[PDB]
């Protein structure tokens, strides 16, 4: 979508790995803010928004 | 309240040690006062700051 | 240390970092004191094919 139109998807009930995102040189940009792009496998989330 | 004079000392002293509890809830500027939170949550560089 | 890489990959070669470099091929500490100096070599170490 547009950027002025930016579209929203709501993820839950699913396990994810950002492991293999992370590692993924396909990415350009991944910066994360208030939590470290390293550390995510460990953590656990109620609500996502892509 | 014969007593105040002695009661007070007790409550001053549990006062000081209940504001030292209530200390651990303050950020001082951090991301949270949970130590755990931030141990999860960061890489050293910014978990140690 | 000296090597060669792709540069989609030169953000592993920092301290603190993960991915396949870092983690499997070449792993900076936490403490690292020192430099890292990249430079292109497309003209010497890329092939057609």
């Amino acid at each position: 979508a547009s950027v002025y139109a930016w579209n929203r998807k709501r993820i839950s009930n699913c396990v994810a790995d950002y492991s293999v995102l992370y590692n993924s040189a396909s990415f350009s940009t991944f910066k994360c803010y208030g939590v470290s792009p390293t550390k995510l496998n460990d953590l656990c989330f109620t609500n996502v928004y892509a | 309240s014969a007593l105040g004079k002695l009661q007070d000392v007790v409550n001053q002293n549990a006062q000081a040690l209940n504001t030292l509890v209530k200390q651990l809830s303050s950020n001082f500027g951090a991301i949270s006062s949970v130590l755990n939170d931030i141990l999860s949550r960061l890489d050293p560089p910014e978990a140690e700051v | 240390d000296s090597f060669v890489i792709r540069g989609d990959e030169v953000r592993q070669i920092a301290p603190g970092q993960t991915g396949k470099i870092a983690d499997y091929n070449y792993k900076l500490p936490d403490d690292f004191t020192g430099c890292v100096i990249a430079w292109n070599s497309n003209n010497l170490d890329s092939k057609v094919g």
